[PDB]
């Protein structure tokens, strides 16, 4: 799977709907492709890899115990309850496969809400004991970098892995662990509805005329004043974003958000 | 020389989530099958009490492989739970993200998750690029040089010179294998198109974030309509139809050719994998509330007597748990629907999978693409009928073809066909509306304080539905029955094999160290154990 010249990545799948895993696939200038074929090595990832079963869990092996050296891109919560059975790969539990994995690598990167910090299935009453990477592994010192959104830009996932690798080190992080250049100014800043809702000009509902004329969603439930990440200025696929859809902020990016910023359409 | 023997498969990749499939091999054929899902969730228990505005956002969490599919079926849930008709052009823009949808997530599932199957990439080394170029020219009106295969070539051979495998790392096809047919340039042709659909699906993806917000994750819809007034102008409509237009292309000019080269490639394949009955939900309404207005119409087979299709009865639903990783034994209508976890380790008693068993009038049903289009075959779809037997002729084929590992891989493209032409269809008969002054799109409703409510979509997998009972206007019980549940979930109290389970028995198995023709029939169904368990 790997070797020297290019880095290996080995991409490990949790509790996890795989839309994250979806997002790098819309990688975009370099696309995935290229980033796959030039940039990285990707040595492990079983939404796309061609060996299952034995043959898979051999390449995981070869990657983790390469000599080169290996990064790890998580996706998903780490189920923690019942000693960690909710949760199995090859009859392990994620929480076994991550514990033995993740302290072997020489960067970790937390990609998504639920590798962050737990969630949707964390989210109250948590049946599974799920569990963000960071929360889950801290006795084992891992300190993954946290790329969070549901699923987060894949921008910030390719421009996180690219300064690592020009850098050798992780870029400045703020108190969550995620890194300030993507994730440094909220939502509402960067909202083109900012002028509305300076003026106290709100859509009362998505029906009305206001919403029709683009009128801010803050009394609709527009979780872009708490939460930070850079959805309006980078936008999703090239061309749109939640507000510009006309639909509040739900605060994709925050820890515990699926509980912090419910009800949605409340404020 | 033939195994005998147990085979595991864990993990089975190039699906989405956690499967593991078991199997007991005979004189080198399967004769016994267990579908085991090993990952749960439980958003069916975190949903409880909760305000059923909130219900989408959570259930979309499903799945990212089927995005926006249960965020509609929600939201048309809970629509129908307050008695919201939705404005016309809510119901149009609704339709169009997921025909987008189906576009998007099928082109991807025959590339980039099913095709490694059949396709040895590293024998795309050894092909004449000039005789290449004059097969792939031959099936497709689109003009392939052997300059552009050369160059697929150049860049592969530096891949792999490399010795950095990466995703092709311990391939089954790795040193050639018995069960892999294709000849050197055919594997070129597929693997060329595999590498242009990575970048092909971006703009199918994005035709759904146009109107949809984004992708993943689409974020458009409310109850009552969507929110995008956006989408009513002319420019957004324009974008999303060159993307549509693009991604329909290559639907057409590189999806479905390929599909049938492999196919005739491969015809012992119409020989394994069949199942016997069949249900769907229809999909694309005129009318919310009328499963019938849809543009593929619901309906039921048992034993594939598609002669006596049966109307769909939303009351013979019941998910079963003997065989599943819940407390106790009884089946449960969803609108009594219980989420009780209870592990017990694989097979320990009697347990193998965190999947419930849904069973139609006690019968476990194929949902997915072989059921949309055999079903709306046989009602007399004009568009369906013209794409199939199109198809059944390249083959050389007849029928009873389509039950099978091979047929239902041929069904997944006959219906991408035909979504995509209908997709303009409906894009004319948005703009038409939009023309007549109708800009309305969003409704407004109330919250009952008690109803109950269900969504259906058919979605890229199969019959999807999910059923809220709202008590002091919070969600007291909310159920999603996916369309791998049906086609993956185990066996039901009374022993009955799922679908994917008796379509594996029969499988011959060349080499049980690297069981591909496993494969090719479990990803035949495209597996969702994220959806399949929630
Ligand atoms: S962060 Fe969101 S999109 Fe990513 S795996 Fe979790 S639920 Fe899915
Ligand atoms: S729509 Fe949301 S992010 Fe934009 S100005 Fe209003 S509250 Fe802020
Ligand atoms: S819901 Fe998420 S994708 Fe951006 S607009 Fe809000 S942080
Ligand atoms: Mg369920």
């Amino acid at each position: 799977l790997m070797g020297p010249r290019r880095p290996s990545v080995v991409y490990l799948h949790n509790a996890e709907c795989t839309g994250c895993s979806e997002s790098v696939l819309r990688a975009f200038e370099p696309y995935i492709d290229t980033l796959i074929l030039d940039t990285l090595s990707l040595d492990y990832h079983e939404t796309i890899m061609a060996a299952a079963g034995d043959a898979a869990e051999a390449a995981l092996e070869q990657a983790v115990n390469s000599p080169h050296g290996f990064i790890a891109v998580v996706e998903g919560g780490i189920p923690t309850a019942a000693n960690g059975i909710y949760g199995k790969v090859a009859n392990h539990t994620m929480l076994d496969i991550c514990s033995r994995i993740l302290p072997k690598a020489q960067a970790v990167i937390a990609y998504g809400t639920c590798a962050t910090f737990g969630g949707v299935q964390a989210a109250k009453p948590n049946p599974t004991g799920a569990k963000g990477v960071n929360d889950a592994l801290k006795h084992l010192g891992v300190k993954a970098i946290n790329i969070a959104g549901c699923p987060p830009n894949p921008y910030n996932l390719v421009g996180t892995i690219v300064y690592y690798l020009k850098n050798k080190a992780a870029p400045e992080l703020d108190s969550l662990n995620r890194p300030t250049m993507f994730f440094g100014q909220t939502v509402h800043e960067q909202c083109p509805r900012l002028p509305h809702f300076d003026a106290g000009e709100f859509a009362p509902s998505f029906e009305s005329e206001e919403a029709r004329k683009g009128w801010c969603l803050y009394e609709l439930g527009c979780k872009g004043p708490v939460t930070m990440n850079n959805c309006p200025k980078i936008k999703f696929n090239q061309t749109n974003w939640p507000v510009d859809a006309g639909h509040p902020c739900i605060g994709c990016s925050e820890p515990d958000f699926w509980d912090a910023m419910t009800p949605f359409y409340q404020n | 020389s033939s195994y005998s023997g147990p085979i595991v498969v864990d993990p089975v990749t190039r699906i989405e989530g956690h499967l593991r499939i078991e199997v007991e091999v005979e004189n080198g054929k399967v004769k016994n099958a267990y579908s085991s899902s090993t990952l749960f969730r439980g958003l069916e228990i975190i949903l409880k009490g909760r305000d059923p505005r909130d219900a989408q956002h959570f259930t979309q969490r499903t799945c990212g492989v089927c995005t926006y599919t249960h965020a509609l079926a929600s939201t048309r849930c809970v629509d129908n739970a307050v008695g919201v008709h939705i404005p016309k052009n809510a119901t149009y823009i609704r339709n169009l993200v997921l025909g987008a949808q189906y576009l998007h997530d099928h082109i991807v599932h025959f590339y980039h998750l099913h095709a490694l199957d059949f396709v040895d990439v590293t024998a795309a080394l050894k092909a004449d690029p000039a005789k290449a170029a004059k097969v792939a020219s031959s099936i497709s009106p689109r003009k392939t040089t052997a300059a552009d295969l050369k160059a697929v070539q150049d860049k592969l051979k530096t891949f792999v010179e490399t010795g950095q495998l990466g995703p092709f790392t311990n391939a089954y096809f790795l040193g050639g294998h018995p069960a892999y047919y294709l000849d050197p340039e055919t594997n070129l042709i597929a693997t060329a198109h595999y590498l242009e659909a990575l970048r092909l699906q971006v703009k199918a993806a994005r035709a759904m974030a146009v109107f949809g917000a984004k992708n993943p994750h689409t974020q458009f819809t409310v109850v009552g309509g969507v929110t995008c007034y956006d989408a009513l102008t002319p420019q957004r409509i324009a974008e999303f139809e060159a993307l549509w237009k693009e991604t329909k292309a290559f639907v057409d000019e590189v999806y479905i050719p390929d599909l049938l080269v492999v196919a005739a490639a491969y015809k012992d394949w119409t020989q394994y994998g069949g199942t016997d009955n069949f249900i769907t939900f229809g999909e694309f309404p005129k009318d919310e509330y009328d499963l019938n207005s849809r543009f593929f119409k619901p309906g039921v087979v048992f034993k594939r007597d598609f002669k006596n299709i049966k109307p769909f009865d939303k009351m013979q639903i019941e998910e079963h748990v003997r065989h599943s990783w819940y407390e106790g034994a009884e089946a449960r209508h969803p609108w009594k629907g219980q989420t009780q976890p209870k592990y017990t380790d694989l097979h320990g008693d009697d347990r193998y999978s965190w999947m419930k068993a849904p069973r139609y009038m006690g019968e476990p049903m194929e949902t997915g693409p072989l059921a949309q289009v055999l079903i709306a075959y046989s009602q007399g779809h004009p568009k369906v009928k013209a794409v199939t037997d199109a198809v059944l002729a390249k083959l050389g084929v007849g029928p009873e073809a389509l039950f099978s590992t091979l047929g239902r891989t041929a069904a997944r493209g006959i219906e991408t066909a035909v979504i995509a032409e209908y997709v303009g269809v409906m894009l004319q008969e948005y703009k038409d509306n939009i023309a007549k002054g109708d800009n309305v799109i969003c409704a407004p409703w109330e919250m009952p304080k008690q109803a109950e409510g269900v969504g259906f979509v058919n979605a890229p997998r199969g019959g999807l539905s999910h059923w809220i009972r709202i008590e002091d206007g919070k969600i007291g019980n909310f159920q999603l029955v996916v369309p791998s549940t049906w086609t993956l979930g185990p066996r039901c109290d009374k022993n009955k094999l799922s679908p994917v389970e008796a379509s594996l028995i029969g499988t011959p198995v060349a080499d049980a160290k690297r069981p591909v023709e496993i494969l090719r029939t479990v990803h035949s169904f495209d597996p969702c154990i994220a959806c399949g368990v929630h």
